[PDB]
């Protein structure tokens, strides 16, 4: 296992410096100082700092299994950078991680922090995780230790201890590695990590969950700067989908969802390129931010115009689209009219019917959707009606 | 709000995704709720 | 704690219609009243 | 067997009003808001 993962994952770090007068101190231009940096780091006569060539790959030194609290369920990790494939890291996961081919894969991608634990999120969460342990699926979340994830993690940890007998849970939490707050303790000195953060004090970056069944710390070679594992995240969401099983109910592919719950940029990020992955997605309503302007923009069947996407922006997160300036806000316009532009892949989860088995309607209907509109569904009738 | 017991008001605004707030923001609240027997607004702080 | 976190959900879900079709009719008269009222003053 | 036919047919006619009609109402009033949105349009 550790030579696998040593001869085909690698790490980044800032090998031209490129400080900044913005940048405080005299860090490097990825926010590392100059005393944390690689032997023999050269400066890098440009004032532009990219990763693809102001960075360089090197093999990966912290990976393993995670350890939090004091005698607390043992946990997995690895540090892997961006350009890192998803087909070999499909391969760590199920041939060296020794898990299942997923049935079904939930991409949860809600707010970051500051999560109300509503009854009806409660229940509806709840329900999405029941769901998943019985399909035998895999959640996708983030790892920071905040928000919506400290809550799934903390329902998995409690299905876990409930119903010890029945299939385990797969969540992985795919996080920065430029935003662990706790770092120089997942660096092998087999070896343990312990990741003890009752003594960890405050920090702008972010907390790692204790409750994730794996974590995967994307690293760009940078320090401070979030919005990094989007992109390894988006390609293994459509590596999963690409990916052919001959044992699957779903004509032949891993089913795939996107699980969207208020948030900012990031989530409207993932939920265009979930869209645009030809992925469905299911938005819960009442949630606020974005979730409930994809809710209202998808309830009308007007002529989709940019006043309507503003007027619905400015009263759902006033502040927020305040605070962004012209462009910023000219390109989340575009953003919710290319998400519009496929109404097809869209479920949303209505507050009046707040029955039961909500969550299981609402990602049978995205998949039968997604299953309708392609070409399988000429002549599916016997797949239609397994699905 | 909470002097006035107003918990749906609260609920639709000071505590919404757009603002910001910390657990130990909200200790001397907690305690004028849990003293002045205001158990909505004691669940909405647990909650919160 | 993990049964009465069930425990909690079941009889929160068992407190919980009519007011949610009275509140949906009234919202679609206001909507209806609006759009009149729009299309009054486009011919005006 | 005939008899638990007849019988079937009665409890089943016996467990089925209010959403029927507000079902018809909801029908009612989008059909409205779809013609008076078709006049609006027709007029502008």
């Amino acid at each position: 296992l550790v030579n696998f993962i040593q001869a085909n994952f690698k790490k980044r770090e800032c090998v031209f410096f490129t400080k900044d007068s913005k940048a405080t101190e005299n860090v490097c231009k990825c926010g590392y100082a100059q005393s944390q940096h690689m032997e023999g780091t050269q400066i890098n006569q440009s004032e532009k700092w990219n990763y693809k060539k102001h960075t360089k790959e090197f093999p990966t030194d912290a990976f393993g299994d995670i350890q939090f609290e004091t005698l607390g369920k043992k946990g997995k990790y690895i540090r892997l950078s961006c350009d890192t494939d998803a087909e070999i890291l499909y391969e760590l996961l199920t041939q060296h991680w020794h898990l299942k081919t997923p049935n079904l894969v939930i991409s949860v991608t809600g707010g970051a922090k500051n999560f109300a634990l509503k009854p009806r999120m409660r229940k509806i969460f709840s329900r999405l995780i029941y769901i998943a342990q019985s399909k035998g699926a895999w959640i996708l979340t983030g790892g920071t230790h905040y928000g919506l994830m400290k809550y799934i993690g903390e329902v998995v940890r409690d299905n876990t201890i409930s119903r010890s007998s029945e299939e385990n849970i797969v969540a992985i939490g795919i996080a920065a590695w430029g935003m662990v707050s706790n770092r120089d303790t997942l660096i092998r000195n087999y070896f343990l990590a312990q990741y003890l953060m009752d003594d960890f004090t405050r920090d702008p970056l972010y907390i790692l969950d204790n409750n994730h069944t794996h974590l995967l710390l994307v690293d760009n070679g940078c320090h401070g700067h979030p919005t990094v594992e989007a992109k390894l995240r988006n390609q293994l969401e459509k590596y999963i989908s690409e990916r052919t099983i001959q044992d699957s109910n779903y004509g032949g592919k891993i089913p795939i969802v996107c699980f969207a719950q208020g948030g900012g940029k990031e989530t409207l990020k993932a939920i265009n390129t979930s869209i645009k992955n030809k992925i469905p997605c299911v938005v819960v309503e009442g949630s606020g931010q974005i979730a409930d302007v994809i809710a209202s923009l998808v309830e009308v069947e007007d002529a989709l115009t940019s006043s309507a996407v503003k007027e619905k922006l400015v009263r759902f997160l006033p502040r927020t689209v305040s605070r962004l300036p012209e462009e910023e806000t000219e390109s989340w316009i575009k953003w919710l009219k290319e998400i519009l532009e496929c109404s097809h892949l869209l479920t949303v989860i209505k507050m009046e019917e707040a029955g039961d088995e909500i969550v299981s309607n609402a990602i049978s209907y995205a998949l039968y959707k997604a299953f309708s509109t392609s070409e399988q569904d000429k002549d599916n009738w016997n797949g239609q009606l397994k699905l | 709000l909470l002097e006035w017991n107003q918990l749906d008001l609260a609920n639709d605004e000071i505590f919404t995704n757009d603002r910001r707030w910390e657990s130990a923001d909200l200790q001397e609240v907690m305690f004028t709720a849990l003293i002045k027997d205001r158990p909505k607004f004691v669940r909405l702080f647990l909650e919160n | 704690g993990v049964m009465k976190e069930n425990y909690l959900v079941k009889i929160n879900t068992k407190a919980n219609e009519m007011r949610h079709r009275f509140r949906q009719l009234d919202t679609k008269l206001n909507d209806l009243k609006g759009l009149l009222k729009e299309i009054a003053n486009k011919i005006k």
